[PDB]
């Protein structure tokens, strides 16, 4: 349509904004090519558009990576956090351990605070010595204890004094 | 056109480009801000309080 | 004041005139919540930590251990401070096999 | 002397003279508790702790952490510790885990 052809237009016209805009305004299209004409674009939200459209397209693992392509300033991990899905901040959080922008990597040990264990986090504290955002990780790990413990109490005090008639 | 859109990511990028690859701590909490979404059902911090206090304004 | 029942004040009061401590004894034994926090933060303003052990002690039975390693690590402090961790860990690992216990016990005899 | 089930001597000897890894040889089979503290303090005083964490660990069975936090603090000492005191969390960590776990389905079966 008129439509999908002013998107082309905006790929060549180097135009995201008004091509993501339509691209959401209609689906009479894919999104593959879509991702290869955005991924290689010169443009960071070109790329990010495709790394967008690569987890819609039910195509993950490339989509952190294509923002770690060219959004490297935490962008790619910005969206990492959104990808909704785990077995990410492993790998890529001991990476980012690598190269030492521990800057990001307290935005990236928030994002998944949800799906940690504290093995992991001694292990790269006591390795690359770092305290900073992970003794405030002990506070919420003791204080997410706090209301486990005390939950557990308030569970089985009821419980007993049930069992007590 | 082309080069305006090119100039304006690359400037966007400069801003990016300020950081390593107080300062740091206020840095971060720019960079980690999170805000009232409606997707936080998974584990519910309170720490999102802790940065203003914890190591930003500080 | 306290026999008043107007409590919070007097003891306050003698913060600034009982430099013998006497203010953290009493608001010690106050016996009264959601105060010892920043009464002990006030504690902090000066530093008279050198006691801030029995600060923290007394007022130990009722407390959330959250801001306090917040404000003790923000402070730098677990220097005279470890032993109370240590007792805190006493404390909560006493709780989880206590009640592991209590559910063992539940677990068996929920066989019927 | 386990052959004669009388331990304590054994585990004494190798703390004579077989002190190079065989005082743990032994401190494996002593297998009881109540000893291996204070004997494992005294290890402690002289510097063969630097394999400490095996030291415990060989008779880790039925060993406490609070007295370990203890300790480490006595000394200011964290190597072979920080090992322990991975321990000491991923074993809790396990147990709050299957805690809740236990307790969710405490929970939902109360319905019924």
């Amino acid at each position: 349509s008129v439509n999908e052809s002013l998107n082309n237009l905006f790929i060549t016209e180097e135009d995201y904004q008004a091509l993501r805009t339509s691209i959401d305004a209609y689906d009479n299209f894919d999104n593959i090519s879509l991702a290869q004409r955005l991924e290689k674009h010169e443009l960071i939200e070109f790329r990010r558009i495709a790394a967008y459209l690569f987890k819609g397209n039910n195509r993950w693992k490339q989509s952190v990576e294509l923002c770690k392509k060219d959004s490297l300033y935490k962008d790619a991990m910005q969206y990492a956090s959104e990808s909704k899905d785990t077995e990410l901040a492993e790998e890529l959080l001991q990476w980012f351990l690598q190269e030492e922008k521990r800057e990001c990597f307290g935005a990236c040990l928030f994002t998944c605070y949800d799906l940690l264990r504290p093995d992991v986090v001694l292990e790269t504290a006591w390795r690359h010595n770092i305290m900073d955002f992970a003794m405030p990780y002990f506070i919420q790990v003791m204080k997410e204890y706090l209301t486990k413990v005390d939950k557990l109490d308030a569970s089985e005090s009821l419980r007993k004094e049930e069992e007590q008639a | 056109q082309v080069e305006k859109n090119k100039i304006n990511n690359r400037i966007a990028d400069k801003a990016f480009y300020q950081q390593p690859d107080g300062t740091e701590w206020e840095k971060v909490a720019q960079l980690c801000d999170f805000n009232p979404k409606s997707s936080k059902q998974c584990k519910d911090v309170s720490r999102l309080r802790s940065v203003l206090m914890s190591l930003k304004q500080t």
